[PDB]
């Protein structure tokens, strides 16, 4: 069993911590250098992505296991500064174990980082500026989630994937409501296509086509059902496994068909039904009798797939056809096939007709990996547009406002009379490492580059001004439409200090 | 003989030293994990010692103790565990320098009875004092607990949500009773109070427009059965090359899902509950009939619901019938943040009840979490006994100076070790100096020469770094728990110090 | 970065040498700090709370850490006080330039950032201290007692205080000249007395006698050094005398006094009517036979005068060294009004010479006592006291004490930096966090808290002035104005000069190489 008190076993949490801070501190911001992970398969994959780094980051120490949980709330609760969130959450123990030396208890550093998180988040509200006050439109929405997919795979078709962005957002969630719910926009994949081949539909996708490819290609009417077999001769669900007795009963069988084969297709008029989705395929002779009354439907569609289709048509199942009644079709506005030229898809496309609370994003890609960049981008851009319509004011991303919280901070410290001021200062430094980092991954100086912008917002002008890390024209990256929510900037220094104070709370591990 | 009883000294002084920055409420956090690799974190000392599981002989004594102090308490074994500690730390130069250990036993036994005789005669009896109702009373005690804290701002709104659900309740009142939600979303000050047993109700499925949310007398029915049509319990398929075979498989496996449902119908349930998932084929059914169903309950919330509706939770669908059904007053349903909630107020053993917070992040709703299970105990203890003394280790620093002016009286080998137990209770206000990061060496030497300016319940001020009269200050602590602790204690070092030699069986 | 050569872990040793010696001297800062214990290989142990003593005894060797050592030896003739301080200042900026080094700037970057911070410091010091009247001898008088009282000896601080001023005031103009020499200041003391009986002498006052000369008093006398010794021939090489019989012998006897009286007679000629020998004992300085033909002549006989003394008489009446006899001339010779040995119970056989009347400022303030001590401790709180006296004429400003100021520097220093660029930023930044360490030290020292104290102080400097610090009297935080224990400002200034200096130059090597 472990034992380890006093002193040491703080300075060994730092250590224990610090290494997955310098390891995160590279790839931070757009110009981040990508990390190398080798899968348990034997894969190899490259990317920059905070999210992923800690998620296939097996360290064994208890103090590194704490930052993993720190990652899993973060991702719907920012997206996108994933990797500035450790960097800070490092950088404040790196400066802690200075205040540790000094004679300080952790707890009231625990308390000094909650102070000056509050003179922090306070700052960060007074240089916000309101984008969408009053309006509802997607013309200055749709170019500032634009400029935040240009750190990966997906710049060829930035602009594409941000107005898809911006219309599914809006269909789920009303500007008035100010409530953006996320879990009503599922991310669905398939290797093929382009980025710009990205479709949205608003209601229920499935990568299933029609019993017939002369079915009529659209269904204006809103009779769908939802039956566990088709209209045919039924077979079981699971395996079908024939086996005929003798000659006797297979010349019966024939007979069972041309029956069935009468009876069922005649049951779907009768009931008022055109698009019957089954669980398994149509028989040719099934498809025939269909193409004479006008009645489409899809073959070999899955079993939780069709659940999903009765979430948003709002039907019932119908399990045999016995029951086969009017009540228990689906609802639809209209349902149709989409086939990408010569790439025989030929999709299954239900929608509404109208602003539904469901929405589907259906990517496309010529390659897997391509597509699994384009899927954090998009689950990222969310985030984006979930903290505009929530909240419209907004500050300068880039390291803009990490600067201008630390002035604040310095400038409340004078008038803070207790012992938590040290850790006040050491919260005002600790919040230049994260663009301070920006600079070394840019591979300028860290140190030159820092300090001409906090000289830039107090001798020449009192407006915040952002540092060029993509080697554009020049600093003030307001003129660049750089621009970040705020709900995220306040949300990095909340959990960076609330695993900070976690940690200080903690001066021993025991383990049989 | 003597070393044996020194190897029992230190080897329960790490047991104390691993619950020894847990003590008050702002104490430290550990982490200890099990075989499994499981996360366990808390600051509560008694969950500490449950999992280390340590196989030493004389350190389970004081983990015997404290379950004892738990089973009837629920709280503070903490104290139980340092103090027990220092009696053996601040005796043990002088067990070394020759003095007899049964010796030691006389005197804990001596100022343990005068301990007892000091706090029954310093407690003061706070019935009706200064012409206050007892509503302001238990809300001035439970608003101090929530001071300093991130809900310091609409402290009053969430201290008058304690009193409300301790009068609600009957004489005979109990912590887990009160159940606690967590709901992210929303202010602070929109946090609601359910007199009610209430659950998430993440049912999502069909069954709209119908199901009305009002009863009068409803039955509620707890069941166990997925109602789901393509269920992993209930299912039929008959593998056959007979085609109008097929049409009867299809209508059996209908009918094993409605068949169990009639008996739903026939039993007389109004409010059906059931834990497995519920299909939209079988949420129809109760909608044609005008039948209320609402699944994906919780185990934990029908035990609730069990206390309180006074039924049976019973797993089989066949057993449903009158003697499990039980019935309320109000059934109605709210739209607390937009999402839906199902709770009966109103029962005849309504002994439980719910309380939903509310707030923009998930960890402050874990610090409120906390808070309130030390509030509800004060109004817990508070009206159970009237006589209680100063909180923040007040009660520690009178006996200090009593039981050091009683032995300087008392001749004999006594009075260096009732000397010493003056001296070992400075052990509690001490930690809550330094487990809340405050200077001791300032306020155990400023705090113990109030007393003889005249001090009588100044404490330890864990908000700020002063002293403080923590009986004005409404920071209270019972008298008689403070007894049965020392009397714990001083049962679990005399049992300690009455051994001299270890006795193993070889095996 | 692969870094093949490795110039900077050359430097860290060069700071964990330096930063070593003031980790061992950073407990005795302050009248309450701890003493340290001296031991030496022959066994001879001592414990003492001197600063300047406990660096000399350490035998350096690395030779980073021997910039320290004689940082110590500049602040002892620029301020004369709290040398102490001054390798605190020095060891924490290396401690801060670690920092900086692991951020990979460089040392010259580090060290040009330095000397705006010390420009900037001086002027943070000099408009919030507080102007002062150097004519107005009360204040001289006030502000050195004060400074005393806290010493080892302060029951005489009252009495040895006004001989401080009277004796710079004597030799230095009221608020007209800058410069002030401690060398023209003679302490000097024999066995009996008390420290009560002080004479401020204007002439000059020797350790020596007269004996064997029986004038013991010339009127009217011109003082001439002669460097050269008046004794028999002693040629270095191989010589003889040559000796027939009994009565060449008697010739060598005669004709050795030709010899000296030859020489003592080209001296009469000048009116030179008292000498002066250098001291030396490597051979015979003045024999018997001159002391006999002097009597004649009327010269006073004054020997063993060492070579620190010289430059004292020299500048009391204008008197320089001759080497050589025939050299000798009436221009290297000085002036007295009275000349004579004033032996007193206390005072000791004492040459009291009076009357210069020539070019020169200098005094003498004969301290009598019984004992060693109190002889011995005395004349250091002159010097101590002369010092801050000293302080003040070069610099007309006072600061508070208890590492007030210092608080001051670190507070406005932190906002000065928010105005800069480049790489000045954190290195002025990491120039104020350095700072408060003596604070801190005193803090802790003082038993109070060492964060706590100086935590606090900042604050109530932002919301007031530098006045309050802290009181190593009654312990803990207060108005240190109130307190009336003030310090000069040269102190403050030599203190923040010579050891930025002293950091910058350690920061310029990269590298060190033993020659031969």
């Amino acid at each position: 069993k472990s034992r380890l008190m006093g002193l040491e076993a703080l300075k060994s949490h730092i250590m224990a911590a610090k290494a997955v801070a310098n390891t995160m501190r590279t790839s931070l911001g757009p110009n981040g250098l990508d990390k190398m992970m080798v899968d348990k398969d034997g894969d190899v994959t490259v990317t920059n992505d905070g999210a992923t780094i800690l998620s296939m980051m097996d360290v064994d120490h208890q103090i590194a296991k704490l930052m993993v949980e720190l990652s899993k709330s973060q991702d719907d609760e920012i997206g996108d500064g994933t990797t500035g969130v450790v960097v800070l959450a490092g950088a404040l123990l790196e400066e802690a174990e200075q205040l540790l030396d000094r004679g300080i208890h952790p707890i009231r550093i625990a308390d000094g980082y909650e102070q000056a998180a509050r003179v922090a988040i306070e700052h960060l509200d007074k240089i916000s500026d309101s984008v969408l006050v009053d309006i509802k439109d997607t013309e200055p929405l749709i170019q500032t989630a634009k400029t935040t997919l240009g750190s990966k795979v997906v710049n060829s078709c930035h602009r594409q994937m941000a107005e898809i962005a911006v219309n599914a957002v809006l269909t789920v969630a009303d500007m008035e409501r100010r409530d953006v719910d996320f879990e009503l926009i599922k991310v669905e994949g398939k290797v093929g296509g382009r980025l710009e081949d990205t479709k949205l539909i608003k209601g229920v996708i499935v990568d299933k086509d029609f019993s017939h490819p002369q079915m009529p290609k659209k269904v204006e009417d809103a009779k769908i059902a939802i039956l566990t077999c088709p209209f045919e001769p039924p077979k079981p669900k699971t395996k079908h496994k024939l086996d005929v007795t003798s000659v006797e009963d297979y010349k019966a069988l024939q007979k069972y068909e041309k029956e069935k084969f009468e009876e069922m297709i005649q049951q779907i008029k009768e009931t008022g039904a055109n698009l019957a989705i089954c669980q398994w395929g149509f028989d040719d002779e099934a498809n025939h009798l269909l193409l004479q009354n006008n009645l489409p439907a899809v073959r070999w569609v899955g079993g939780p797939e069709i659940e999903l289709i009765a979430i948003a048509t709002g039907g019932r199942i119908v399990p045999r056809f016995s029951e086969l009644t009017a009540e228990k079709l689906g609802f639809a506005g209209l349902v149709q096939e989409i086939s990408f030229g010569t790439t025989k898809d030929k999709m299954l496309v239900i929608e509404q007709c109208k602003n539904s609370r469901a929405v589907t994003i259906f990517i496309r890609g010529g390659n897997k990996m391509i597509i699994e960049e384009a899927k954090r981008s998009l689950h990222d851009a969310l985030c984006v547009i979930r903290n505009l319509i929530r909240d419209n004011r907004v500050v300068y991303g880039g390291g803009a406002a990490e600067i201008s919280c630390a002035l604040a901070v310095s400038q409340e410290a004078d008038k803070c009379p207790t012992l938590e001021q040290y850790a006040m200062r050491a919260f005002a430094d600790a919040l230049e490492v994260i663009p301070m980092a920006l600079s070394e991954n840019s591979g300028m100086n860290p140190i030159q580059t820092m300090t001409e912008v906090r000289a830039r917002q107090v001798k020449e002008m009192n407006p915040a001004l952002g540092i060029d890390c993509l080697h554009k024209g020049t600093n003030d990256m307001k003129q660049q439409h750089v621009i970040e929510t705020l709900i995220g900037k306040k949300q990095q220094i909340s959990l960076a200090t609330q695993m900070v104070r976690m940690i200080l709370k903690i001066d021993d591990i025991r383990k049989p | 003989g003597i070393p044996q009883l020194v190897s029992n000294i230190s080897a329960c002084q790490v047991i104390a030293e691993a619950v020894r920055t847990t003590l008050g409420p702002r104490g430290m956090d550990k982490l200890i994990v099990d075989g499994r690799g499981k996360a366990t974190i808390s600051n509560d000392g008694a969950t500490i010692l449950k999992l280390l599981d340590v196989v030493h002989p004389a350190a389970k004594t004081l983990v015997d103790i404290a379950k004892s102090q738990d089973a009837e308490v629920g709280d503070g074994t903490t104290s139980v565990t340092l103090l027990a500690a220092e009696f053996l730390k601040q005796v043990k130069p002088y067990v070394e320098e020759g003095l007899h250990p049964q010796i030691i036993i006389r005197a804990f036994r001596t100022a343990t009875q005068l301990a007892v005789n000091k706090i029954k005669e310093i407690a003061v009896t706070v019935k009706k004092a200064d012409k206050v109702e007892q509503r302001k009373l238990l809300e001035k005690c439970a608003m101090t607990a929530l001071s300093s804290k991130l809900i310091s701002q609409q402290k009053a709104f969430f201290a008058k949500m304690v009193v409300d659900a301790v009068m609600m309740l009957d004489d005979l009142l109990q912590l887990k009773m009160i159940g606690i939600k967590k709901v992210q979303g929303g202010a602070l000050e929109d946090s609601q109070l359910v007199a009610g047993v209430a659950f998430k109700k993440t049912f999502s499925y069909a069954g709209f427009e119908m199901q009305p949310k009002k009863y009068h007398n409803p039955k509620i029915a707890l069941l166990n059965v997925e109602l789901e049509l393509k269920a992993e319990k209930d299912n039929a398929e008959i593998r056959v090359h007979t085609v109008e075979d097929y049409q009867a498989i299809v209508d059996a496996e209908w009918n094993i899902l409605y068949d169990k449902l009639e008996k739903i119908h026939h039993s007389g349930a109004k409010v059906v509950s059931s834990k497995l998932p519920i299909g939209d084929v079988a949420t129809q059914y109760f909608a044609d009939r005008d039948m209320f169903c609402a699944g994906r309950v919780p185990e934990e919330d029908l035990k609730r619901t069990m206390m309180a509706c006074g039924g049976s939770i019973q797993t089989s669908v066949n057993a449903l019938s009158a003697d499990v059904l039980g019935r309320c007053q109000v059934f109605e349903e709210t739209q607390i943040g937009g999402e839906r909630y199902n709770f009966f107020t109103g029962c005849p053993k309504a002994k439980t009840c719910t309380f939903i917070l509310r707030g923009g992040a998930e960890q402050f709703m874990e610090e409120t979490e906390r808070s309130l299970h030390d509030a509800i105990m004060i109004v817990r203890r508070a009206i159970k006994n009237d006589s209680v003394v100063a909180g923040g280790g007040a009660i520690e620093m009178e006996l200090s100076k009593y039981l050091r002016d009683y032995s300087r009286t008392i001749p004999g080998k006594q009075q260096l070790l009732i000397g010493a137990y003056a001296k070992a209770l400075e052990i509690i206000p001490r930690q809550l100096c330094d487990n809340a990061g405050f200077d001791a060496t300032n306020i155990l030497n400023k705090l113990r020469a109030r007393h003889a300016q005249g001090g009588t319940w100044y404490g330890v001020d864990i908000n700020n770094e002063d002293i403080a009269d923590n009986f004005e200050a409404f920071v209270w602590e019972p008298a008689m728990v403070r007894i049965n602790a020392l009397t714990a204690a001083s049962e679990a070092a005399c049992l300690i110090v009455s051994v001299d030699e270890t006795i193993k069986n070889p095996r | 970065y692969q870094d093949r050569d490795k110039p900077a872990q050359i430097r860290f040793s060069n700071i964990s040498a330096a930063k070593a010696v003031a980790d061992a001297i950073r407990t005795s800062l302050g009248p309450k700090g701890m003493d340290k214990m001296i031991q030496d290989g022959k066994g001879d142990v001592t414990i003492t709370n001197d600063g300047a003593t406990i660096l000399k005894q350490m035998q350096v060797l690395h030779p980073a850490a021997r910039m320290l050592v004689e940082l110590s030896k500049a602040q002892d003739i620029e301020a004369g006080d709290g040398t102490t301080s001054v390798v605190i200042i020095a060891g924490s900026l290396l401690d801060s330039c670690t920092k900086l080094l692991q951020k990979g700037i460089h040392p010259t970057i580090i060290s040009e950032s330095f000397q705006k911070a010390l420009e900037k410091g001086i002027e943070i010091l000099t408009d919030m201290s507080r102007p002062v009247e150097l004519s107005d001898r009360e204040t001289l008088l006030n502000s050195a007692t004060t400074s005393l009282n806290s010493k080892v000896v302060s029951q005489y601080s009252s009495l040895l205080s006004p001989m401080s001023v009277n004796a710079v005031m004597k030799v230095i103009d009221p608020a007209t000249a800058t410069s002030v020499d401690l060398r023209d200041i003679k302490i000097v003391k024999k066995l009996g007395g008390t420290i009560d009986d002080c004479e401020l002498v204007e002439g000059l006052v020797l350790t020596q006698k007269v004996s064997n000369s029986g004038i013991t008093r010339v009127e009217k006398a011109k003082i001439g050094l002669i460097q050269f010794c008046l004794s028999a021939p002693k040629t270095d090489m191989d010589n003889q005398i040559v000796v027939s019989d009994y009565a060449q012998m008697d010739r060598v006897l005669r004709e050795e006094r030709a010899y000296i009286l030859n020489l003592v007679k080209q001296i009469k000629k000048t009116g030179c009517n008292v000498l002066l020998i250098q001291k030396s004992i490597l051979r015979d300085a003045l024999s018997d036979l001159a002391l006999h033909f002097l009597n004649k002549m009327k010269i006073m006989v004054i020997k063993d005068i060492e070579r620190e003394d010289i430059e004292f008489i020299c500048k009391t009446i204008g008197t320089k060294p001759v080497a050589h006899i025939d050299q000798f001339t009436a221009d290297m010779l000085g002036s007295a009004e009275l000349a004579e040995e004033v032996n007193l119970n206390g005072s000791g056989k004492l040459l009291k010479i009076t009357g210069c009347a020539s070019p020169g400022k200098t005094v003498t303030i004969v301290v009598r006592g019984s004992n060693k001590l109190v002889i011995e401790e005395a004349e250091r709180s002159i010097h101590d006291a002369l010092c801050v006296i000293r302080c003040l004429v070069k610099k007309r400003a006072l600061i508070a004490g208890g590492g007030a100021p210092e608080i001051e520097l670190a507070l406005r220093l932190t906002e000065y930096s928010r105005t800069l660029s480049g790489m000045e930023s954190y290195c002025v930044r990491a120039f104020a966090d350095a700072m408060e360490v003596i604070p801190s030290t005193l803090a802790e020292n003082a038993g109070l808290n060492p964060i706590s104290t100086v935590t606090e102080l900042r604050n109530r400097h932002a919301q007031g002035e530098k006045t309050a610090g802290i009181n190593v009297r009654k312990g803990g935080i207060s108005n240190i104005l109130e307190e009336l224990v003030v310090q000069p400002l040269l102190v403050s200034v030599s203190a923040l000069t010579l050891a930025t200096e002293t950091v910058r130059s350690i920061l310029k090597i990269d590298d060190v190489v033993n020659t031969r």
